[PDB]
């Protein structure tokens, strides 16, 4: 059981709880950027700089 | 006259404080005068009082109402403050009359 | 008397892991409290964010 | 110090369940929604009526505002 | 003592205001306000210093140096947005909590009452400097329309407002002083607020019933700091969906424009929250009188602790004074749109009604239908 | 040569039943306006409703036909 | 004097709250304006840097500067000087003072188009529909001497000439330079000029929904949770009756 | 960080003023709880002994 | 004032050389910034003497 596992692990203990909240927050972090990211560039294929960049990027 | 004797029962359903179990006296801003007449009410109308507010309290944190079949009806509410109230009210007028005299 | 008084019925309101009165409530409590410690957890991971 | 010294009370009694017993939001469609509901209608013929009344005057003075824009062609008839 | 949290000089402050302080248990979402307004103003005051560290207050440099932030500095355009946008938020809160204490009769609470009266005026008064400092079209004019108005007092006209300019008419020497001042009032607000706060503990809060919850009370913590969080988000997400997604929706484009003594703008109207007093003001044709309305319109305030005729706190078992509680609304709405019209026929005559009614509604209406509920009571 | 599909558009669309109605307003205007010596008259009301109606036409499609 | 009519809404590639600008069309503007506009407009708030990364890479940004010669000094006698721009100048103005920009304008001023887009209501849907919405004036209508018939103007008399027709220029890039193609993408190009922060606003947009959309319903439970002591509570009164 | 830039420059005196405008506040609101702790024990007396007998 | 590397100083001058008393309003702020730390030094002594600090 996870929730059990979690609770005894992780929420129990006040110390463990905020090393969950701040080592989540750093993963939350790392992937809930890339995931907007990755929505936003999507909805707005060729259109951003980071898209149409090649065709004079050649020095 | 019977006319407004029904409007009164009209008023008494529009205003809506019989759904939460509340006398008419229950929904009396506290002034001064109602203050010194709750102080005199008999210790069993006070603490039927009490729990009739409380309990209309819980109701109103809840968003929610007593069943139909609890409501308070018109020709069943009872002023049972209304005459401590109007004593209270002739002893201060005399007093005020009296300390201008 | 007080013995003439019980607490009313919360099976409204009870966790289905304790909504029978003959089972143990513990073995489910930190399911229960895991889950709702889980979410505020959650709460502050997204406002650490 | 305010806890203590607030009200007289007498024989009441209370009875409450730990938050971790219980369901944070029970019976939404046996209770919680008929009760929105119930106190939807109970309002909506008070609050309602005056916004209503507020559109119409509002309806009726832009689009009469705009109606004294155009032009009467009874003041060219004339020529 | 055996807990550090009543003992401490301190502490006991923090524990007797936001913690150990008794509430009542049935208040609803309408006292979330009061919160959302302190962290309102917390808010302006940082986002305000923020902007302040890149702004000059100087008619040649002002409109740019508020470009330069929005163009340069890191994150300039979203602290310029939310500095400007808060305001709206702080406004919209504002009357939401107004609007509360009139429905539950909250001012009965006279001191705490007057002190809020007080906070809307010092709040008034700090947005609209604050509007001028961007030295935009509107800033200008806006700041040229209302000040003059004031010339019209008899005698100490010209002076008052010639001093106030610091010259012959809103020039540098005002942008200057109303920097000063728009940087100076938000701290009178935080101050006054404290006052706000002391008067309403000798009490505690009123509840949507209006009758003694001193039968039921409950900590403050953590019932409605969880409740006032949760309110803070979701009001917090309407701003921001605002602030992100249509930046400029309640602004007025005239303000893109450099502030021009010789060009004035076909429109000069307030921000949404001023409108309804701008139609007051122009319902009135005589300078003198319409300032006054326009005073009134707002010192009204202080005298609704002395209509009170019902025997009854609030309006929730009053179906009479429900209906006229948002009839006044209604009439605001009405006024707010009068507000942002051209001074012409219907919009003319619409106006002064609802000037009108606006007065009558809290001057003589409600004093009488709440006598006549408590006839209906049998009273 | 080349070709503005604004132009194109524009044609298409004054061929509507709501642009033909309001052109039609506006030609009728124009005469009489055009053949009288002390008149105050102006078209410009005509014209914007013919306009209104057109260019809310053009809206719709010119955008589709350019990059 | 009196009566106006209102632009209609364009479709923009960049509407969306989510959807950011075409960067390619804000390239071309740029060249619209570079070689049309930036004749009589000036645009003070924008500096060659701005485009690097946005539409110009950091040589072809370099490069364009260097096409301008900005006025420095003093030197060491005190004297002002000439010299080719650097990425940190702003686009050049095209008069000294709005004086000499209204002695060549027939005493019209164009203005700064810096924030046009927003200091206009309507925004890019106006300027477009004014750039391609010249004609002659109708029945009952005379233009003064030196004023130009738009509809879209107010008062409808323009002191600013038809500023476009088809091929009045050459996109790079191989885009057909229609008339209306023009003002599309310059109208783009303004958008952007008003706000560079545009795109980042947006996405920003994007994150602030899904975690306000993430964290209120945490806290809603959070909140129920806790109150669900006192919304399940029951009580009774029991008097020695 | 502290100079907005790389010297002493408009950047640096510009957030300054902004300062020294806000810190006096800070300094009145401080002394406010300046006094608050002082009227705790109230104030000490040049002969170190205690002024009770005497207030 | 003016916060302005290049109108701080001479807004400072305008202000004594044109303001209504600006030049008395400069000098009190000004040396009223000495007669601060001249009190606080007394009163820092006063409280090292008397063990105030207690
Ligand atoms: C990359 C980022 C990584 C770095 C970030 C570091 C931040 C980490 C912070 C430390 C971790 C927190 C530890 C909390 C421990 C205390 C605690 O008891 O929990 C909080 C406690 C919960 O009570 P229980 O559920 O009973 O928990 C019992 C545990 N057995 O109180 C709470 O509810 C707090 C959490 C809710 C947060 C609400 C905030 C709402 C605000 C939203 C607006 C947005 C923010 C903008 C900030 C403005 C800044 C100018
Ligand atoms: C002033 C400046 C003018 C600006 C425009 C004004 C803003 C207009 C926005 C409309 C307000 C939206 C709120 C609609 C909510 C409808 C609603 O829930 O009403 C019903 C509900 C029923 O309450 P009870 O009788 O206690 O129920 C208990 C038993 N079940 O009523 C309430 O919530 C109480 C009303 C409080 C909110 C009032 C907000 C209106 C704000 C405007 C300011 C008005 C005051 C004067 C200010 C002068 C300066
Ligand atoms: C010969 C100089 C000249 C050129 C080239 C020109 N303009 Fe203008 N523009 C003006 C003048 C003059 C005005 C002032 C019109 C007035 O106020 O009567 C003006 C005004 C404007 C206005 C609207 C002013 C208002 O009050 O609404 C906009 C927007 C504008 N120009 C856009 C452009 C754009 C985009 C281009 C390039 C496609 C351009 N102009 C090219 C001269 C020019
Ligand atoms: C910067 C503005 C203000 C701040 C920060 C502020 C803050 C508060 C706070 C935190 C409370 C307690 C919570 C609540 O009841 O909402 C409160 C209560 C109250 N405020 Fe304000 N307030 C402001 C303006 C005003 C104004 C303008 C008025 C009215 C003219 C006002 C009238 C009241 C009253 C009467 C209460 C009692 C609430 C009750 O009935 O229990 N406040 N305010
Ligand atoms: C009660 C809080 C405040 C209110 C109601 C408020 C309101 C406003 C308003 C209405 C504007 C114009 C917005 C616009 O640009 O359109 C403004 C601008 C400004 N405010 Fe505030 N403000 C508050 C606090 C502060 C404080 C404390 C400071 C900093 C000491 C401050 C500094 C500024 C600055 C620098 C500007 C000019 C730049 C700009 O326009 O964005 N404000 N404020
Ligand atoms: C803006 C600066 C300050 C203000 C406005 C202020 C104000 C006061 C006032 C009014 C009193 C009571 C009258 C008196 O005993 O002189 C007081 C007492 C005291 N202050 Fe300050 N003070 C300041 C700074 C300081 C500093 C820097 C210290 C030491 C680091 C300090 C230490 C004390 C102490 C220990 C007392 C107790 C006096 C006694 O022995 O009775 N104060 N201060
Ligand atoms: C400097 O002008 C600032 C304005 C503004 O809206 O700031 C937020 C403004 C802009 C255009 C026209 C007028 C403006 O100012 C105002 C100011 C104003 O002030 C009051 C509001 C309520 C009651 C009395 C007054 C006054 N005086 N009521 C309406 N408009
Ligand atoms: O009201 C409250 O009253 C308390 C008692 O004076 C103060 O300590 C708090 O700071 C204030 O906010
Ligand atoms: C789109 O450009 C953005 O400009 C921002 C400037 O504030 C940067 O912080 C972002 O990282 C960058 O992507
Ligand atoms: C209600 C709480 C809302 C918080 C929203 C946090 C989202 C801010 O996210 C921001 O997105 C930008 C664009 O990707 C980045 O450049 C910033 O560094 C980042 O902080």
């Amino acid at each position: 059981a996870l929730l059990r596992q979690a609770y005894s692990a992780l929420f129990r203990r006040t110390s463990t709880f905020a090393l969950t909240v701040v080592l989540g927050a750093v993963l939350f972090e790392r992937a809930f950027d890339q995931g907007a990211d990755a929505i936003f560039e999507h909805l707005n294929e060729g259109k951003l700089w980071k898209h149409i960049k090649h065709k004079y990027e050649a020095s | 006259g019977r006319l407004m004797d029904r409007i009164r029962k009209w008023y008494y359903n529009a205003a809506g404080f019989n759904k939460y179990g509340l006398m008419r006296d229950d929904t009396l801003y506290e002034d001064d005068d109602v203050k010194e007449a709750l102080k005199r009410l008999p210790e069993d109308l006070y603490n039927e009082r009490m729990f009739r507010i409380k309990r209309a309290l819980d109701l109103s944190l809840k968003h929610r109402i007593l069943p139909k079949e609890q409501w308070v009806k018109y020709e069943e509410d009872k002023p049972y403050l209304e005459p401590y109230l109007k004593e209270v009210i002739r002893e201060r007028l005399e007093r005020e009359a009296w300390n201008k005299k | 008397v007080h013995n003439d008084v019980t607490v009313p019925d919360f099976s409204a309101y009870r966790r289905e892991d304790v909504m029978d009165a003959t089972t143990s409530s513990q073995t489910s409590s930190e399911d229960r409290k895991g889950f709702s410690y889980l979410v505020t957890a959650t709460a502050c991971v997204a406002t650490a964010y | 110090i305010h806890f203590g010294n607030l009200a007289r009370v007498r024989h009441i009694i209370t009875y409450s369940l730990s938050p971790f017993e219980q369901r944070a939001i029970p019976n939404i469609f046996s209770d919680a929604l008929p009760n929105v509901w119930r106190r939807f209608s109970s309002q909506v013929f008070k609050v309602a009526p005056p916004f209503l009344g507020a559109y119409l005057l509002y309806s009726w003075g832009t689009q009469e505002f705009e109606r004294l824009k155009r032009k009467n062609p009874a003041d060219y008839e004339n020529d | 003592a055996p807990n550090i949290r009543k003992s401490h000089p301190l502490l006991k402050m923090i524990n007797n205001s936001l913690i150990d302080l008794p509430a009542p248990s049935n208040i609803s979402a309408w006292w979330n306000f009061g919160s959302l307004l302190a962290v309102c103003l917390m808010t302006q005051i940082l986002t305000g210093l923020l902007l302040a560290m890149h702004y000059t207050a100087d008619t040649s440099l002002a409109f740019s140096s508020v470009a330069h932030t929005c163009r340069n500095v890191q994150y300039g355009w979203l602290i310029r947005n939310l500095h400007a946008n808060g305001a709206s938020f702080f406004f919209i809160c504002i009357f939401l909590h107004i609007g509360r204490g009139l429905y539950y009769g909250s001012y009965l609470y006279k001191e705490t009452w007057n002190t809020g009266v007080i906070l809307l005026l010092t709040l008034m008064a700090t947005a609209f400097v604050g509007y001028v400092l961007p030295w935009g079209q509107m800033s200008f004019w806006g700041a040229t329309v209302i000040t003059n108005l004031f010339s019209a007092i008899p005698y100490i006209g010209h002076t008052l407002v010639e001093w106030a300019w610091g010259g012959f008419s809103v020039d540098n020497p005002t942008l200057t002083r109303f920097f000063a001042l728009h940087f100076l009032l938000p701290f009178a607000i935080a101050g006054i607020t404290i006052i706000h706060l002391t008067f309403l503990h000798e009490s505690g809060s009123n509840n949507p019933l209006g009758i003694s919850s001193d039968s039921d009370k409950i900590p403050f913590h953590p019932y409605y700091s969880f409740k006032d969080i949760l309110g803070l988000t979701l009001m917090l997400t309407p701003f921001l969906t605002l602030a992100l997604f249509s930046p400029n929706l309640l602004g007025d484009p005239e303000n893109f424009t450099p502030a021009n003594p010789l060009v004035t703008p076909p429109h000069i109207k307030p921000e949404w929250y001023f409108l309804f007093a701008y139609a007051i003001l122009r319902s009135i044709p005589n300078k003198l009188g319409g300032v006054l309305a326009l005073a009134a319109s707002v010192l009204i305030l202080f005298l609704i602790p002395f209509l009170h005729k019902s025997k009854q706190r609030t309006m929730t078992f009053r179906p009479l004074s429900q209906t006229l509680f948002w009839l006044l609304v209604a009439n605001l709405l009405i006024l707010t749109w009068i507000g942002s019209q051209p001074v012409e026929h219907p919009f003319i005559i619409i106006g002064q009604m609802a000037s009108l009614s606006y007065f009558t509604i809290l001057l003589i209406l409600f004093p009488t239908i709440g006598t006549l509920e408590n006839k209906m009571l049998n009273y | 040569e080349l070709v503005d599909p604004l132009t194109t558009i524009r044609e298409h669309c004054e061929q509507t039943e709501k642009c033909v109605k309001a052109r039609e307003r506006l030609e009728l205007c124009d005469a009489r306006v055009s053949s009288r010596s002390h008149t105050e008259e102006q078209c410009t009301e005509e014209l914007f409703d013919f306009l209104h109606a057109r260019d809310h036409c053009v809206a719709h499609k010119l955008f589709n036909k350019l990059k | 004097g009196e009566l106006e009519l209102h632009p209609p809404a364009f479709p923009w590639s960049h509407g969306g709250p989510l959807s950011a600008l075409d960067h390619s069309s804000v390239r071309r503007g740029f060249q619209v304006y570079k070689q049309v506009c930036s004749a009589c407009h000036s645009m003070d708030y924008v500096a060659f840097r701005n485009l690097i990364g946005v539409t110009h890479t950091e040589a072809e940004a370099k490069a364009l500067a260097e096409e301008v010669e900005v006025q420095d000094g003093p030197d060491e006698n005190g004297e002002l000087f000439m010299r080719p721009g650097k990425i940190s100048d702003y686009f050049p103005k095209p008069y000294p003072n709005p004086e000499a920009a209204r002695a060549a304008n027939n005493g019209a001023l164009p203005p700064d188009l810096s924030y046009i887009v927003n200091a206009r209501h309507g925004g890019e849907d106006y300027v477009f529909s004014l750039l391609t919405g010249y004609c002659d004036p109708p029945a009952g209508v005379v233009v003064r001497e030196g004023l130009h018939y738009n509809p879209y103007f107010p008062g409808q008399a323009i002191g600013m000439a038809p500023p476009i027709y088809n091929e009045i220029l050459e996109y790079d890039d191989g885009t057909p330079a229609t008339m209306s193609q023009i003002a599309k993408d310059v109208c783009t190009f303004l958008r952007w000029a008003a706000e560079p922060e545009h795109d980042q606003r947006k996405r920003m947009g994007l994150k602030m929904l899904l975690i306000s959309a993430l964290l209120t319903s945490l806290l809603y439970y959070m909140k129920r949770h806790k109150w669900s002591v006192l919304k399940s509570r029951k009580m009774a009164y029991r008097p020695p009756k």
